[PDB]
């Protein structure tokens, strides 16, 4: 697909146009035909190696979404996929993941002593005193990020472990 | 042996695009600045 | 193997070099603490072209900074990668020229050029086979222009067989810092026309213009301007630092853009440059890069090329790109605007491709155009120089130091014959 | 039988990177260096279970050379043959022929000498180069100079890549091409021309690739080389060696500028869209829609032709098709040769490469022709050479290197005699 | 097996020797109580070259102090490692000459020199086969110079077949402490030219210059300067104390560096000397080492070698290094700066290597180059000598003691034929 | 068949430290001194269950010799052969030949006397020394004089290490070389010249170690010596002892200076690279890329050559190789020798050493030839000797020792006479 505003179809010609229904599963002879129509010219001996690496079963059906990703550029693969969510909500969940990951990086080193101190005690206000004593600054915005995490001090440290 | 080490500007966090605030400045605390890390040993009386 | 040394002159030279070292250090994955942390081993093979391993992967940039004011030096140790330089290379005076080409060329050079020539002699003979030297400086300031001028002359008489790059910003009337802009710029280019191998002419007016139109930032500090010219410098030296399907070094870019040894001033253009609001709506193809590279609103000089003729041009591409579409797009732009190209030179385009894109991007390009539109700016400068020199404004601060009148007349004559030969080849 | 291949310039070593990849998968030798007699013409069996190619990559920019050393064929190409300089000639025939060549041609020629000492039945050398660049032109010329005083009588197949008329990568490539030909006329014995836009036309039309890189180019060119070396790598029903190219394709010792053509260039979907035979490929190998040099053969007259075949080929259908070609009038031969054809048959079909754009073909044709269309080409080169020569553009670089105007003038007038010679033999 | 005895004269010499014995004892792991505290047995086999095992593993430094003021002795005993000397070698007068060469050569020596000769005779008979004697002093004072002078003469006429080193600091007009420095230095060197085997010329001016530029200290006390020169003395004796792949003893170095029996004054350089801040941005390789070696600012005298011609040169290397890299580096530095070398002697560099670095550094080097630039400093001081002697200033204190004028005429004439023969060989 | 090895100088002991280390690991003798008939030429079976080298280490300074005494072969070498002085000659031929020699060489003689008494079938001696130093020159020459007056008839192999022209360690080494040559002119029977610069080019190019030390140098030297003595150590198809080198390499009783070379100098990966046969190394032995002396045999004319081969070599190919070398004209012989070659072969291959930078090589070649390149080398050192001698530089040390101007003058004109001899035989 060199250059046009219609090339994503010629890419759609690979599987997703000619697969009438079902999930991403393709039989082995059909995969050979869909390949040689595009110019791959795969030999069956090499062809079964593809099924060996991408299907450790005797099913003979193949999840092409996992294989075409490496055949495609990460920018052009979205055209073949057809659906990619650019929504504000998805972005905000990514933000929450990043914040939670960051908090886990902060508390991870001192997660072990926090368990001994909490058992030495649990209220939220008491968690602030405990967390500030062990050496992590616990704030209101930290609580707003950790609100979907708990409410449990035991599962709190467990999920931080 | 032995200066102005860092000239004044904002300091973002290592990977995230978040700036250190005064909420992170305490004795004993450590701050990561430009792949370096400094401990705050002693604080001013003021 | 091939070696490039860096030289920075003046405040603008230091800040440009600081941001430029930032970008290439991130390009080779080395941290501001001076250690490698990247992943691809391809970064490891061509770091000797700018670095020297000191202690356990400690790579100091092969650079020499030069100034006369400490605040410049403080501003250098400021940002990231300010503590990756060896302070011995921080060769630095104390008095200060202060927008005085004469002080930067006669008085302070007498006691500074020995030290800098000493350290560059160390920094050059440290490595075996130099490819060339690099000089970033200005044409408005004194220590940048004047002292860099004396430096370029001294290294050319010492080592004339090595290549030599010179990136200079030229002052413009629409972006006017100081008053002695012409008295400096005319004398400096009068030395450039015989000493420098080739130069890339820059200007801040075109930078602000490009930032407002394309980038549309609302407060473009000097930082992103340094970011732009750094993207230029990184583009002109990336082909040496990374293998490609067709590579081209400093020397053949020179031999392929210099038809006559006096016409060694080029205009530059970097692509792609789009605002983040418009990043989302743009394609990523070779004509998509070509339409912005050949656009006159993307040159980094104050000379409209459509007012004159393109003598020759060259394009350096970064990223895994297809060669057929590359050369066909070059043929296309060659043939559609068949008026803006010079007649007696068919195939006015040089092009090279490197397979490594810049970090954060997928595919980019840099442009180096040798055109006769630049004599517009030079005439615009010379007319200001004669407007002052006719009635001897500000002349005494120069004459009372050791400079005489024939220096002004030789500068004007060299100025007029170069614009004449530029008008001739137009 | 043995024949060794040296590669001069940035393009040539990429070509060799494709050819030897193809040769090893053709003889079933893994990139580690060993299989899990036909290889003897290209590989020497060192020790036990190790085959080294008889090759010399050489270049002045070490980046690409070291990329070969860090590629996947680290162990096949043994790390001493890949000769590299320190800095480029940089598109300068002068810098390539005098500046660095004097320091690298010696090491190159004593290395190939010792390589020839390993050889026993050497038929010839073959060079891969592009006359556009500086390294491939300058030191390539000097190597061909000192290689011709070394051996002289041995054939040195020059598969050269000329700049396209309207497609151009460089600017001084006319000057490089004139100065290289100025010594290529008296150095190479058998020189085959290979433009790039014609390849682009073929990949655009026959291969239906819209956005190709150099790899597919090198892949197909390697298949041309393998096709013309299948006679030495294997035995066929009708074999022809390397020494016969001087006897059939070169009637006068200076007109050796050969155009290569390959057919069928056919994609995998077109292998099913079309039922393959011989006669349609005999016709397909002649049209400029399948040649490797951008020109038009209808304006010129053919001099001599070499038809190589690989696969399941019976000489009866070829003889009948060449009969129809000699009766058909759409192509006209010169009046100085009644029979301007020479065929060659090989039993082994050309193998495919992994992910190759060409499918498993039953029969393939490699055509090597001579005509006056190359004479139109050189006139087209000389015109644009004189265009830039009138105002003395880029001359000071060669003078700064140390050259003068005498060699430029003598190169210009030598091609003027070349065009005159072509216009005399064309009548 | 080969032995060296040590002799310190005057306050400067005593403090220098104190620092010297401290650093060598550190090199051999001996604590200030005189017991073994090292780890490697390689430290054991070669301590007889400077020590005598007294009582069950108690090692005494084979040294003899000599001076005239008790304040010196107290300063020796106050510091660490100051109690390891045998008090029998603390031979010491009581009155003091006080920067009076005549007193230090005629009055006080006349009753002090017999005793010091006894103690050096005892310490020399205590060992088997002398290699050489070592004497440290200056050329400005009287007590160190004059008595050390007569001490050298008496030793020569007693043992004329053994090697001998004398480390003498010469005064400069830039670092000019006392007033009668020329009257002292001229007479002392007038004795050094006929008595000592060879001398190593030192200067405080160069010491101050190198702690400014290379070391960048703020307060360079005398301890640091003495630390510098002691590292030099440890470097020149390292070949005897430790095995190497190319050994060069004191006699071998002298016979290689002295072409004519009067030409035995050498300027010294030592590497690596980098600031503590710059110690991180540096590498450890022999060209890095060599470039700081041959630097004119690294010489420990106020005589620019680029102002004259190198007669010979010698390099002593410490650390397991590559000999092939050594000679090719020496080959290059002789081929490049070929004018600074003498013409009628090819291959003007002697090189040696030892597999034992100093403690704290991985690789070190000492440079001893015999140039003709030293005639500048001799002419520098002789013109002052003539200036004072033109009208007999400060003369009567020497005259009334017993010395007369013909000694001064002999001193200046010997200096004059000296300098003229440098100019002859220059 | 026995031969004794003595080592004179700082270089000699380290060289022997490589040689005997190589020998014991060649004959399977652990460093303790015992085995867990071929050794009978270098080892005497002391008592029983112990073997002593037939060796004499000698120096004036103790540091290197007692380093050997505290090394690993403290028991293999036996503690009375390691003769040590008390102070060095210090690069002074006078001090080494007259001052300290008169007290040390007597003990050396009476030690080697009883060693020769213990021996039965003495083939000869071999001395190791570098003529640049003082100890290796002075007392070595004095010892050789008294050894000649002792035996005279028995072969004494002088394996000398010359100073390179541009690569120099000392300063007065021209004086030392001149004075030492004046004695080895008439003292040693067969003497082999070995420079350091050719060795440095070898380890740079072939062995490709960028930062080498003397260990690798002495490793190859020892391998050269072992290759020269394996003929008497082990039986081969054509073995040659020490005696025949006078009748095959010495045409004139004063020209005994042989140029040594070895092949193949191959690293670990390059053995994987190259397929070793005999023709290529036979060529490789003659180019200056594998000689041990920095000289140009292209400027020289060969007089006589020896070629010891080790490993699995059949004579048919060495006859075919010498035949092709004789009909090749790249190397010209002297007009007074019609046949200037002598070959030799031993079955056992040269082994590898732990930590050594050599690979397991199937066969090896040791080349010992003679040329007039030494005739150039002597002029090169005679001239630079005359330079420093013209102004009486460094002469006062030797006269202070007790020598005079006569021996300088007579050795200078004698070496001049050496040149007129070289120029007369070269024609
Ligand atoms: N067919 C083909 N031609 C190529 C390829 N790469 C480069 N060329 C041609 O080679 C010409 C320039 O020579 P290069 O091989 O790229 O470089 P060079 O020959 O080493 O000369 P220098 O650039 O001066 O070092 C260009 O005009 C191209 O037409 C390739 O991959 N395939
Ligand atoms: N091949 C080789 N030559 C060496 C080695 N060490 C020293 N030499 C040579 O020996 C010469 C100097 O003599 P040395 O052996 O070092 O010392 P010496 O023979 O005892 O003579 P003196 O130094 O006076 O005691 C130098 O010119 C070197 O070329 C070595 O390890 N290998
Ligand atoms: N692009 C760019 N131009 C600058 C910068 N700083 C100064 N300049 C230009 O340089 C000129 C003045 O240079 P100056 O600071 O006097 O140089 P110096 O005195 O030699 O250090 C003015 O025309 C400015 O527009 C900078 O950071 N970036
Ligand atoms: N290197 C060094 N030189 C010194 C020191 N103290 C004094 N000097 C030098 O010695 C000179 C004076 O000599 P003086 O001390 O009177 O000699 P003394 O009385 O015999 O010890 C001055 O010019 C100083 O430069 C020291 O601690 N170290
Ligand atoms: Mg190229
Ligand atoms: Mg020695």
């Amino acid at each position: 697909l060199g250059n046009s505003n219609n090339n994503a179809f010629r890419m759609r010609k690979l599987f997703k146009m000619y697969d009438n229904d079902g999930s991403g599963r393709v039989h082995f002879e059909d995969f050979r035909n869909m390949a040689e129509t595009f110019g791959m010219q795969l030999d069956d001996d090499s062809l079964m190696a593809l099924y060996f690496v991408y299907d450790p079963e005797g099913s003979g059906y193949l999840e092409y979404e996992a294989l075409v990703a490496q055949l495609m550029s990460p920018s052009d693969f979205a055209f073949y996929k057809g659906y990619v969510d650019y929504s504000q909500d998805k972005a905000d969940e990514a933000r929450r993941v990043e914040l939670l990951s960051q908090l886990k990086k902060k508390i991870g080193p001192v997660a072990g002593d926090l368990e001994r101190l909490l058992k030495a005690f649990v209220s939220r206000h008491d968690l602030v005193a405990g967390c500030a004593s062990v050496g992590v600054v616990l704030g209101d915005k930290d609580f707003e990020t950790l609100a979907p995490v708990m409410t449990d001090y035991a599962a709190f440290c467990a999920v931080f472990n | 042996t032995g200066g102005k080490f860092l000239e004044r500007q904002k300091i973002y966090k290592p990977r995230s695009e978040e700036i250190y605030t005064y909420l992170d400045l305490y004795v004993g605390a450590t701050i990561e600045v430009f792949n370096r890390t400094f401990e705050l040993l002693e604080a001013d009386e003021y | 193997m091939r070696e490039i040394v860096h030289i920075q002159g003046g405040q603008c030279g230091n800040q440009i070099g600081a941001k430029f070292w930032e970008v290439v250090s991130d390009e080779h994955g080395i941290d501001p603490t001076g250690t490698y942390h990247g992943d691809s081993d391809l970064q490891l093979e061509r770091i000797n072209v700018y670095f020297n391993e000191a202690t356990g992967g400690r790579y100091v940039p092969r650079a020499i900074l030069m100034d006369l004011e400490p605040g410049t030096m403080d501003s250098v140790r400021s940002g990231p990668y300010g503590q990756i330089f060896r302070p011995d290379n921080f060769v630095f005076g104390q008095t200060g020229a202060g927008n005085n080409w004469a002080k930067g060329h006669y008085t302070e050079g007498a006691e500074l050029i020995d030290s800098v020539l000493d350290v560059v002699r160390k920094e050059a003979e440290s490595c075996d086979c130099l490819q060339g030297f690099q000089v970033c400086h200005s044409l408005g300031g004194g220590t940048g222009s004047g002292m860099g001028t004396l430096l370029i002359s001294k290294i050319r008489e010492e080592y004339p067989d090595r290549m030599m790059l010179t990136f200079s910003v030229v002052p413009s009337p629409k972006v006017s810092d100081t008053v002695v802009e012409p008295y400096n710029a005319t004398l400096s280019v009068h030395q450039l026309v015989e000493n420098a191998d080739e130069c890339m002419v820059l200007d801040n007016e075109a930078l602000y213009d490009i930032c407002f139109r394309t980038l549309k930032l609302t407060t473009p500090t000097f930082g992103d301007l340094n970011h732009l010219i750094s993207a230029v410098m990184s583009g002109i030296t990336c082909c040496l630092r990374f293998p490609g399907q067709l590579n081209a070094d400093l020397r053949k870019l020179a031999v392929n853009l210099i038809p006559f040894p006096r016409l060694h001033f080029f205009m530059v253009g970097f692509t792609p440059l789009t605002s983040r609001g418009s990043q989302q709506y743009r394609a990523l193809t070779v004509p998509e890069l070509t339409q912005q590279m050949w656009d006159a609103k993307n040159m980094m000089c104050a000379a409209d090329p459509r007012h004159g003729r393109y003598l020759t041009a060259s394009a350096l591409f970064r990223g895994r790109m297809s060669t057929k579409e590359v050369d066909e797009q070059m043929l296309n732009v060659q043939n559609k605007n068949s008026s803006y190209f010079v007649e007696w030179i068919p195939n006015n385009v040089k092009s090279s491709v490197c397979d490594i894109p810049p970090k954060g991007l997928k595919m980019s390009a840099t442009f180096i155009g040798n055109s006769t539109a630049i004599q517009e700016m030079f005439k615009r400068v010379s007319e200001q120089f004669t407007a002052m020199f006719r009635r001897k404004a500000f002349l005494h601060w120069y004459t009372g130091e050791g400079m005489d009148e024939m220096e002004f007349t030789e500068a004007e004559s060299n100025m007029n014959d170069l614009v004449s030969e530029y008008q001739q080849y137009q | 039988r043995e024949v060794i291949s040296i590669h001069i310039g940035q393009a040539g070593i990429q070509v060799g990177n494709a050819c030897w990849e193809l040769y090893c998968l053709e003889h079933g030798i893994q990139p580690d260096g060993q299989m899990p007699d036909a290889f003897n013409t290209f590989f020497s069996e060192t020790g036990a279970g190790k085959h080294v190619p008889r090759c010399i990559f050489l270049d002045l920019e070490p980046t690409v050379v070291d990329e070969v050393r860090t590629g996947t064929y680290r162990q096949l190409f043994h790390p001493e043959q890949l000769i590299s300089g320190k800095e480029d000639a940089a598109n300068n025939f002068a810098r390539g022929h005098y500046t660095i060549g004097k320091e690298i041609v010696d090491l190159a020629l004593d290395r190939i000498r010792k390589l020839a000492d390993n050889c026993t039945g050497l038929q010839g050398f073959l060079v891969f180069n592009a006359v556009g660049g500086g390294t491939g032109s300058g030191l390539g010329s000097l190597l061909l100079e000192r290689l011709s005083v070394d051996y002289g009588k041995k054939s040195k197949l020059g598969f050269t890549v000329y700049p396209s008329p309207q497609v151009s990568t460089a600017v001084v490539e006319p000057y490089n091409s004139v100065l290289s030909t100025h010594s290529l006329l008296e150095h190479t014995d058998v020189a085959v021309m290979l433009d790039n836009e014609a390849i682009y036309d073929i990949c655009r039309r026959s291969l239906d690739i819209e956005r190709p890189t150099y790899t597919n180019l090198n892949r197909l060119i390697a298949q041309v080389i393998s096709s013309l070396t299948a006679s030495l790598r294997f035995d066929g029903a009708l074999n022809v060696d390397i020494t016969e190219f001087q006897t059939n394709l070169v009637p006068y010792p200076r007109i050796h500028f050969m155009l290569s053509s390959y057919a069928p260039i056919i994609s995998a979907e077109k292998a099913y869209h079309e039922q393959l035979s011989v006669a349609e490929i005999t016709n397909a190998a002649f049209e400029p829609a399948s040649m490797m040099v951008k020109c038009d053969p209808r304006h010129g007259k053919y001099m001599a032709c070499c038809l190589m075949y690989r696969g399941d080929v019976v000489p009866k259908d070829v003889n009948a098709s060449v009969a129809t070609i000699k009766t058909k009038r759409t192509i006209q031969f010169v009046d100085w040769c009644p029979t301007g054809f020479k065929c060659g048959i090989n039993y082994q079909p050309p193998t495919v490469v992994p992910g190759g754009d060409l499918a498993k073909v039953q029969r393939a044709v490699c055509m090597i022709s001579n005509s006056t269309a190359i004479g139109e080409i050189f006139s087209r080169l000389d015109h644009k050479f004189d265009l830039m020569y009138a105002k003395r553009a880029f001359v000071h670089w060669y003078v700064g290197e140390g050259m003068e105007e005498g060699e430029f003038s003598e190169a210009r007038e030598d091609l003027a005699a070349l065009e005159k010679d072509f216009e005399e033999v064309g009548a």
